[PDB]
C-alpha cells in the first residue's frame, strides 16, 4: 500500500542522511523538514524494480503523494520506472492526470539485452 | 542507532522476576512463614477531604432515602452451608472448593463476607485457627493474570510478574509443610471473568484445592450454575464438584423483610422538623413519617416477579422517596444550602418510569422528513416485504407519495419547501431537503440500520424497531394517516 | 459605528452561547429537563448523594450544554466540593479510559488544593485505592457511553457503577448517549448496579417553541449599544407577524430539519456580513441572505454537480445511464458506454458533433468517476472503524488489476433523475428516456 | 467582527463566509468550521488569499496527504503547534514536549493540555486556527476518525 | 455430613437426600404451572416465532404476538417494554434465554435474540390442559 511505501522510503531517507553525518516521524515532513534537520538540500531519486509487478492503483496513489514536496524549494524527485513490456501499458493503467504530470519531463532509455546486437 | 519506530510511553512496574522456590537453599531451610514480618499481611483517603463552609439541610425524607443505599434476613440456610464447610475445612487444616452461583443482586457476596466475618471472629476466639483473606474480583482485573499478582502479594508482600507468582503459588501451595503455614480463603468473585481461552487460570486455582499440603478455601461466586459444564473442561468441572450452592432470587415476602429491615428506626417515627430551613432531627413541627405497607408489598410483587433483586427492590422505594421529597421540597421551597407519607402513588411512578419506552413519543415528535422517511419505509416493507428496502427505492417511494398526494392542502404547501426549500432560485433537487440530516438522526436513535455500502442507490436499511410501534407511531401523525 | 458592532458582538456572543454564566440563555421547552440535571447536581455536590443517569437524546440537543451550564453554575458558589472527570467514547478506549481518569483526578486535586504512575495495572490498582469537615464529590460526564457498553465486557462501566453503589465517597456519574434503547446495551450485572434513571431529552414539539427559542437568542436583554431597543422593535415585529420572512425561514426549518443549531449557523453569517444597523435590520426583515445561504449548502450536491458538467461529459453520464438501466444488475464498463455513447453520436449527427475518441474518453471517465457520479460494483468504501479500514488496505481488490475497461460500476444517479433535471432545450435530452 | 475581506474573483460569498466565521476572538468563532468543495474550486486560493489578508490572525497549516495515517496526523499536530507557539511568543519561557510521544488521541489531549498551561500569563484569550487542508484525502480514512477531532475540544481546558 | 450436622449414624436417606439438594430438577411442567394466562400466552407466541423465523429477535417476537393476538381479539395487548418485561419473568423462570448476537444479514450488527431450552411435549400437553386459548400453540 502507499503507507508502507512511505514508511520504507522515509526510513532509507533519514538511514542515509544519519549514516552520512533524535527520533523522527517517517511520512514526508521530514522531506519539508530536511534542511532544518541536515543543513542540506535533497535530491531523492526512485528506483521502482519491477515496475510490471507492481499495483498501479498504489503507485498512482504514491507518485500524487510524491507530488505534495514540489512547494518546498530545497528538494528534487527524480523517479526510474523499470518497464519490461512497452511504454503504452504502463500507459492505460494510469490516470491521465499522472501522465500529464509525467509528461513535463521524462526521457525513454532502451536497454534491453539485445538492444542493437 | 535510528529505530524503525519507537515506544515512548512504556510504563513498566517494579516486579521481580524470581520465584519463591529459589528464596532457600532447601525445603528445610524454609522459615515459619506465619512468623515472618511481610507475610499474611503483617495513603489515598485524605486527598478526597475538605473544609465544609456551608451547613446541609437534610429533609425528613433523606434519612429514608440513605438508608435505602446498598452500602441477613433472608439467607440462613445458605450461610449456614457455607459457614459449615469453610469452619470444618478450616479446622481441620484441609483445601476445599466452595461453589456459590445465582443472578445479580441475590446476597451472594453479602453472605460469603458475612461467613468471612463470623469466622474472623472464631479465630480471634481461638476457636479455630488463624487464616487471611484475600479477595479476588475477576471483573477488577486489569489482565486475567494479575490475579496470581495479586494473591501471591497477599501472601508473601512481594511484586513478582505473573508467571513467577504462579510458579511461586504453586510451589507455596504444594511443597511447604502445613507447620510452617497459615490457612488461606480466597473470594473468587466474577468467575466468569477470569475464565480465558487456555484455562489455565480456573484450573490452577482449583487444582490447588487438590493438594494435601495447601491450607486453601476457595469460594467461587458465579452467575450461571452451569459455568462449568457449558465452559470448562472435564479437568476443573471434576476438581470444583458436585455440591454447588445456588442463590434463588428472592421471594416478595423476603423483599418486603429486606425493606422494613433498612427501615425499621425510621418507618412510623416522629421527626422535629425546622420549618424555616427543612431540616429534621430523629426523635418547629412534630412530624411524623410513614410508608405504606402496600407500597412496599407492590414493589416486592413486581421486584420479585421480574428478578428477586435486592438491589432493584431498595432502588424502587429510594425513587419513590425521591420523587415525594422532590414535591415536598418544590411546594415548601427548602432548598439545598403534620404526617409526610411517600405513598404507593410514588412507587407506581418509580415503577412505571423504567417500564416507559420512549421509542413511540420519540418518533411523534420528529419532523415532517423524518416521518415521512419512516412511512415511505413502512410503505415499501408492505409492498414486497423484504424487510431491507435500498434507499433509492425510498427516494423514489418519497417521490411517488408527494405527487401522487399533490392535491392534499398540507403536500400542497410543502413540495416547495421539500425539494427547493421555499426559493426560486434554487433548483429542483434530487433528494428532498435534510434527506441526510434525518437519514443520520434515525441511525444515531438506533431506530434505523443501515449497510457499509458506497453506492447511496442500492445501500440497504433496516428497521431496528419494533414495526408495530412504528406504525402506531405514524397513525398518531395527522397528515401521514389521511394519505 | 462602534454602537453597530457592539451590538453586532453581542448578538454573535449570544448566537454562539459565549455569555456569562448568570446571563445564559435556557429555552423554555429545555427548562424542566435542566431543573432536573439541576437536582442532580446538587444532591452529589452539595448534599454528597451518589448517583448515577444517562441523558438519552440525539446530537445537538443540549446534553452538553445543559452539564456545562449545571457545572459553571455550581462552580461559581461551590468550588471546593467537588472535581470532574471529563471521558468522551471516541477518543478514550478501554485501556485509555483508565489513564485519562488518574491524569484528571492528579490535575483536578492539584486544582483543589502519583496516581496515574506506574503500568497500567498499578494505575488501576490506585483508582480503585482511592474510589472504593466533607468528601469531595467526583464528578464523572461520560459521553457516547454506548461505545463502553458493548457486547464483550463491560468492565469500566461495572467498576464506576460499584463505585456510585458501594463506595463512600460521594461520586456523580452522567452518561450521554444517542441511543434510545441504551438500558439493553448494558450487562446484567452492570443493569442491576446501575440506578436506571434514564432521562430523554426534550424535543420541539410546535412552531412556537422554535419562534420562543429564536426571540431568547436574537433579544438583547443588556444594555450594550445605542441600538438595543431598536433592534428588539425590530426583532419583535419580525417575529410577531405570521408573514414575515423570518417565521416562513422558522417554519421551513420545523417542518424539515427541526434544529435550532442549523437555523443559528445560518443567521450568524447574516449577522456577521451586516455593515451598519440599517443593513441589519433590512436584512432580517428580508432574510434574502438565509436563501443565498440554502443555495450554497446544496451546491455540492448530485443536482448541482450536474450542472457543472461539460457537453461531453453529460453525453458520457447519460450513455451509462441507460446502459445501465439496460443492464439486469445496474452494472457497467468503459466499453458499454463509449458503444452506447458512438451509437447516440452518429444517431444525432444523422439528423456536427465532434465524435471523440476512446482514448480522450477516457479522461472525462476518470472525471466522473471522482465526482462521485459512477461507484465500483459492490464496493464497500469508508470502513467503519480503523480496523477494518487497516484490514482492507493490506488486501489487493479484483477492480484495481484488470484494465480500466472492463471495471464494473454502477450509477450513483439513474436515467429518470437525468431527465428530470436536464433541461429540455438541452439538446442530449431525447436520449433520457428509453 | 475586525477583519479584513480580500477580493477574490468568483468567491466573494465564500470570502465573506470566511470573515463571518473566522476571527480572533474565541467567544464568536466556532470550534470546528469546514470547506468543502472539488479539486480545483479554489478553496486554499481563497483561505490563503484571507489568512494573508488578516496577519494578526495565527494560522497553522497541515497536509494531512503527506501524512497518511492517523498517528502521524497527531504528532503533526503537536509539532507544529508547539513550533508556531514558539516563534509567535519568544519571550515565554516553555517545557519542550516531544511530538513523538503522542501515540493516542487521549496523549494528544494530555500533550495540548501541558502545552497550553505555559502560557496563562498572555493577556488576552487567543484562537490558534490548526487548518487540515485535506482531511478526507488521508489514505488510511475511515468513518470514526473525524468524531475525535470534532470532540476534540470538549476535552481540552475552557479558560485557557 | 454436612446435611446431617445441619439438621440436628447416617442412613440410606442422607446420600437421596444430598441427590435432591444438589440436582436442579428442571422440571418444565411445574415451571409452567407458576405461570400467568398472560404469560403463558407470550411464551406460545415466543415459540411459535422461533419455529417459524428460526433466528427472531425480541422484536419481531413481539410484532407476531401482537398481529397473532389481534387475529384473535381477545386479552387486549400489551407494548413492547412489558413485553420485554414477561420475557424477563420467563428468564426468571428458567424457559427463555436472551443473548446478543449478530444478524446474518446484510445490515451485520449486534442485537438480542430470544431462544428457549424446554422440551416441546409438556409444553403442548400444559397448554393443551389449560384448553381455552387454542391457536397458539
Ligand atoms: N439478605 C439481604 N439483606 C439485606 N440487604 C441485602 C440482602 N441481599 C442483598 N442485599 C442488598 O443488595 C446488595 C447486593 O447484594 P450482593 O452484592 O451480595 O449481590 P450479588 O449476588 O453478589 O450480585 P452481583 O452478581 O451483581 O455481584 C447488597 O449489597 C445489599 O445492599
Ligand atoms: N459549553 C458550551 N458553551 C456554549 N455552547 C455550547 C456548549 N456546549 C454545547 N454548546 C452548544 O449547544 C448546542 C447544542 O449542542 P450540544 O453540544 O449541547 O449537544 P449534545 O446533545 O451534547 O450533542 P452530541 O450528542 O453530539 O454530544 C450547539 O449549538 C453547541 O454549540
Ligand atoms: N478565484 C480565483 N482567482 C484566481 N485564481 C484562482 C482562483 N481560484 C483558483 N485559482 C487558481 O487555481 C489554482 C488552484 O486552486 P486551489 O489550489 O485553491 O484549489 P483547491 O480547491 O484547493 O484544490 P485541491 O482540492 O486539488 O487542493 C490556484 O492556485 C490559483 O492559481
Ligand atoms: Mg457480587
Ligand atoms: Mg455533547
Ligand atoms: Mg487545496
Amino acid at each position: 500500500n502507499v503507507r508502507m511505501m512511505l514508511r520504507r522510503s522515509m526510513y532509507k531517507l533519514y538511514s542515509a542522511a544519519d549514516a552520512e553525518e533524535n527520533d523522527v516521524s517517517y511520512d514526508l515532513s521530514l522531506v519539508e523538514n530536511f534542511k532544518r534537520l541536515f543543513g542540506k538540500d535533497l535530491a531523492m531519486v526512485f528506483n521502482f524494480k519491477d515496475v510490471d509487478s507492481i499495483n498501479f492503483n498504489t503507485l498512482d496513489n504514491f507518485i500524487i503523494l510524491l507530488k505534495s514536496a514540489f512547494k518546498y524549494d530545497h528538494v528534487k524527485i527524480s523517479l526510474i520506472f523499470n518497464i519490461n513490456t512497452n511504454l503504452s501499458n504502463i500507459e492505460k493503467n494510469l490516470r491521465q492526470s499522472t501522465i500529464r504530470l509525467l509528461k513535463r519531463n521524462y526521457h525513454k532509455l532502451d536497454v534491453s539485452s539485445n538492444k542493437g546486437f | 542507532v535510528i529505530r524503525k519506530f519507537t515506544k515512548k510511553n512504556v510504563a513498566r512496574a517494579k516486579k521481580k522476576y524470581t520465584p519463591f522456590s529459589k528464596r532457600f537453599k532447601s525445603i528445610a531451610a524454609i522459615p515459619d512463614l506465619t512468623s515472618l514480618p511481610e507475610f499474611y499481611g503483617n495513603r489515598f483517603e485524605n486527598k478526597l477531604k475538605t473544609t465544609q463552609k456551608h451547613q446541609i439541610v437534610e429533609t425528613i425524607f433523606s434519612k429514608v432515602k440513605k438508608q435505602l443505599n446498598s452500602s441477613l434476613p433472608a439467607r440462613e440456610n445458605e450461610f449456614a452451608s457455607i459457614y459449615l464447610s469453610a469452619y470444618s475445612a478450616i479446622e481441620s487444616d484441609s483445601a476445599t472448593t466452595i461453589y456459590v452461583a445465582g443472578t445479580p443482586g441475590v446476597g451472594k457476596t453479602l453472605t460469603v463476607r458475612e461467613v468471612v466475618k463470623e469466622l474472623l471472629s472464631s479465630s480471634a476466639q481461638r476457636e479455630i485457627p488463624d487464616f487471611l483473606y484475600v479477595e479476588i474480583n475477576g471483573l477488577k482485573m486489569v489482565k486475567p493474570t494479575d490475579c496470581y499478582e495479586t494473591l501471591w502479594n497477599k501472601v508473601s508482600g512481594e511484586r513478582l510478574t505473573w508467571a513467577a507468582s504462579m510458579e511461586s503459588l504453586e510451589f507455596y501451595f504444594k511443597r511447604v509443610p502445613k507447620n510452617k503455614k497459615k490457612t488461606i480463603v480466597v473470594l473468587l468473585d466474577e468467575l466468569d471473568a477470569m475464565v480465558t481461552k487456555s484455562q489455565d487460570i480456573m484450573y490452577n486455582f482449583f487444582n490447588w484445592t487438590t493438594y494435601e499440603n495447601a491450607k486453601l478455601i476457595v469460594i467461587a461466586v458465579a452467575n450461571t450454575m452451569d459455568l462449568p459444564e457449558r465452559q470448562l473442561g472435564n479437568k476443573i468441572t471434576s476438581r470444583i464438584g458436585f455440591t454447588r450452592i445456588m442463590f434463588t432470587g428472592y421471594t416478595h415476602e423476603e423483599l418486603k423483610n429486606i425493606i422494613d429491615l433498612r427501615l425499621k428506626g425510621l418507618n412510623d417515627s416522629f421527626f422535629y422538623v425546622d420549618t424555616k430551613t427543612g431540616n429534621a432531627i430523629l426523635i418547629v413541627r412534630k412530624v411524623r413519617l410513614r410508608m405504606s405497607a402496600d407500597a412496599i408489598e407492590i414493589a416486592s410483587r413486581k421486584v420479585a416477579s421480574v428478578s428477586g433483586d435486592a438491589r432493584r427492590a431498595l432502588k424502587v422505594c429510594k425513587r419513590a422517596a425521591e420523587i415525594a421529597e422532590k414535591h415536598y421540597m418544590a411546594k415548601h421551597g427548602y432548598g439545598y444550602d403534620g404526617v409526610q407519607t411517600v405513598h404507593i402513588t410514588h412507587v407506581m411512578k418509580a415503577l412505571n418510569e423504567t417500564l416507559n419506552s420512549h421509542v413511540i413519543t420519540f418518533m411523534t415528535r420528529l419532523s415532517f422528513t423524518a416521518k415521512l422517511f419512516i412511512y415511505a419505509l413502512l410503505n415499501l416493507m408492505k409492498k414486497n416485504g423484504s424487510q431491507e428496502q435500498e434507499l433509492g427505492d425510498i427516494v423514489d417511494e418519497i417521490k411517488l407519495l408527494i405527487e401522487v398526494n399533490g392535491s392534499n392542502k398540507f403536500v400542497m404547501e410543502i413540495a416547495k419547501t421539500l425539494f427547493q426549500q421555499g426559493s426560486d432560485n434554487i433548483s429542483e433537487q434530487l433528494r428532498i431537503i435534510s434527506w441526510d440530516f434525518v437519514l443520520n438522526q434515525l441511525l444515531d436513535a438506533g431506530i434505523l440500520f443501515k449497510q457499509t455500502m458506497k453506492n447511496d442507490r442500492i445501500c440497504c436499511v433496516k428497521l431496528n424497531i419494533s414495526v408495530e410501534e412504528a406504525k402506531r407511531a405514524m397513525n398518531e401523525d395527522e397528515t401521514l394517516r389521511n394519505l | 459605528d462602534p454602537g453597530f458592532g457592539s451590538l453586532q458582538r453581542r448578538l454573535l456572543q449570544q448566537l454562539y452561547g459565549t455569555l456569562p454564566t448568570d446571563e445564559k440563555i435556557i429555552f423554555t421547552y429545555l427548562q424542566d429537563c435542566q431543573q432536573e440535571i439541576d437536582r442532580i447536581i446538587k444532591q452529589s455536590i452539595i448534599q454528597k448523594e451518589s448517583h448515577s443517569v444517562i441523558l438519552v437524546g440525539p446530537r445537538q440537543s443540549y446534553k452538553t450544554y445543559l452539564l456545562d451550564y449545571e457545572l459553571s453554575l455550581l462552580q461559581q458558589s461551590y468550588k471546593e466540593q467537588f472535581i470532574t472527570i471529563r471521558l468522551n467514547g471516541f477518543i478514550h478506549s478501554e485501556q485509555t479510559a483508565i489513564n485519562g481518569i488518574a491524569t484528571q483526578l492528579e490535575q483536578q486535586l492539584q486544582k483543589i488544593h502519583t496516581i496515574s504512575s506506574g503500568s497500567l495495572t498499578e494505575v488501576f490498582e490506585k483508582i480503585l485505592l482511592l474510589l472504593d469537615i466533607t468528601k469531595i464529590t467526583v464528578v464523572f460526564i461520560f459521553d457516547e457511553i454506548d461505545t463502553f457498553a458493548g457486547p464483550v465486557r463491560q468492565t469500566l462501566l461495572y467498576n464506576l457503577f460499584d463505585m456510585v453503589e458501594h463506595s463512600r465517597v460521594p461520586v456523580c456519574i452522567f452518561g450521554c448517549t444517542t441511543k434510545l434503547n441504551i438500558l439493553e446495551y448494558l450487562e446484567k450485572r452492570v443493569k442491576s448496579r446501575f440506578s436506571q434513571r434514564v432521562i430523554y431529552m426534550p424535543q420541539i414539539q410546535n412552531l412556537d417553541d422554535m419562534v420562543d427559542a429564536v426571540r431568547n437568542l436574537l433579544t438583547v436583554r443588556s444594555e450594550i449599544s445605542p441600538w438595543v431597543s431598536q433592534w428588539n422593535e425590530t426583532l419583535e415585529k419580525e417575529l410577531s407577524d405570521p408573514r414575515s420572512n423570518l417565521n416562513r425561514h422558522i417554519r421551513m426549518n420545523f417542518e424539515t430539519f427541526r434544529s435550532l443549531p442549523t437555523l443559528k449557523n445560518s443567521i450568524i453569517p447574516l449577522v456577521a456580513t451586516s455593515k451598519n444597523f440599517g443593513s441589519l435590520c433590512t436584512a432580517i426583515k428580508s432574510c434574502s441572505f438565509l436563501d443565498i445561504y440554502n443555495k450554497n449548502q446544496l451546491s455540492n450536491n448530485l443536482t448541482g454537480r450536474l450542472q457543472s458538467l461539460s457537453d461531453l461529459e453529460l453525453a458520457i453520464l447519460i450513455s451509462a445511464a441507460r446502459v445501465a438501466l439496460r443492464a439486469k444488475d445496474g452494472s457497467f464498463n468503459f466499453n458499454l458506454a463509449y458503444a452506447e455513447y458512438e451509437k447516440m453520436i452518429k444517431a444525432i449527427n444523422s439528423r456536427t458533433i465532434k465524435l471523440w475518441l476512446k482514448k480522450d474518453v477516457k479522461n472525462v471517465w476518470e472525471n466522473l468517476v471522482q465526482l462521485d457520479f459512477f461507484t465500483e460494483k459492490s464496493a464497500v468504501g469508508l470502513r467503519d472503524n480503523a480496523t477494518a479500514a487497516f484490514y482492507a488496505s493490506n488486501y489487493q481488490f479484483q477492480g484495481t488489476m484488470i484494465p480500466f475497461d472492463l471495471r464494473s460500476y454502477q450509477m450513483q444517479i439513474i436515467l429518470q433523475e437525468l431527465r428530470r433535471i436536464i433541461p429540455k432545450s438541452n439538446m442530449y435530452y431525447s436520449w433520457t428516456q428509453l | 467582527m475586525n477583519v479584513t475581506t480580500p477580493e477574490v474573483a468568483f468567491r466573494e460569498y465564500q470570502t465573506n463566509c470566511l470573515a463571518s466565521y473566522i476571527s480572533a476572538d474565541p467567544d464568536i468563532t466556532p470550534s470546528n468550521l469546514i470547506l468543502q468543495g472539488y479539486s480545483g474550486t479554489g478553496k486554499t486560493y481563497t483561505l490563503k488569499k484571507y489568512f494573508n489578508a488578516n496577519p494578526n490572525l495565527h494560522a497553522v497549516w497541515l497536509e494531512p496527504v503527506e501524512l497518511v495515517s492517523w498517528k502521524p496526523l497527531l504528532q503533526a499536530i503537536a509539532r507544529t503547534v508547539q513550533y508556531k507557539l514558539k516563534t509567535l511568543y519568544p519571550n515565554i519561557p516553555t517545557t519542550d514536549y516531544d511530538p513523538l510521544q503522542v501515540e493516542e488521541p487521549f496523549l494528544l489531549v494530555k500533550t495540548l493540555h501541558n502545552i497550553f498551561v505555559q502560557y496563562e500569563s498572555l493577556q488576552e484569550k487567543t484562537c490558534l486556527f490548526l487548518i487540515l487542508d485535506g482531511f478526507d484525502s488521508l489514505q488510511d480514512l475511515d468513518a470514526a476518525l473525524f468524531n475525535k477531532y470534532i470532540k476534540l475540544n470538549e476535552l481540552l481546558p475552557k479558560d485557557s | 455430613i454436612e446435611i446431617y450436622e445441619l439438621e440436628k449414624k447416617i442412613g440410606l436417606n442422607y446420600i437421596a437426600k444430598v441427590f435432591s439438594k444438589f440436582v436442579n430438577n428442571n422440571s418444565t411442567r411445574t415451571r409452567i404451572a407458576k405461570l400467568n394466562i398472560q404469560q403463558k400466552l407470550i411464551l406460545c407466541t415466543i415459540i411459535q416465532s422461533l419455529k417459524l423465523n428460526s433466528d427472531a429477535t425480541i422484536d419481531e417476537s413481539f410484532d407476531h404476538y401482537i398481529k397473532a393476538i389481534t387475529k384473535t381479539d381477545t386479552l387486549a395487548p400489551l407494548q413492547r417494554n412489558e413485553f420485554l418485561e414477561i420475557c424477563t419473568i420467563l428468564e426468571t423462570c428458567g424457559l427463555v434465554s436472551i443473548k446478543k448476537t449478530k444478524c446474518k444479514g446484510k445490515t451485520k450488527r449486534f442485537v438480542d435474540k430470544i431462544d428457549v431450552d424446554l422440551d416441546m411435549r409438556e409444553f403442548y400437553d400444559e397448554m393443551t390442559k389449560i384448553s381455552i386459548l387454542k391457536p397458539f400453540l
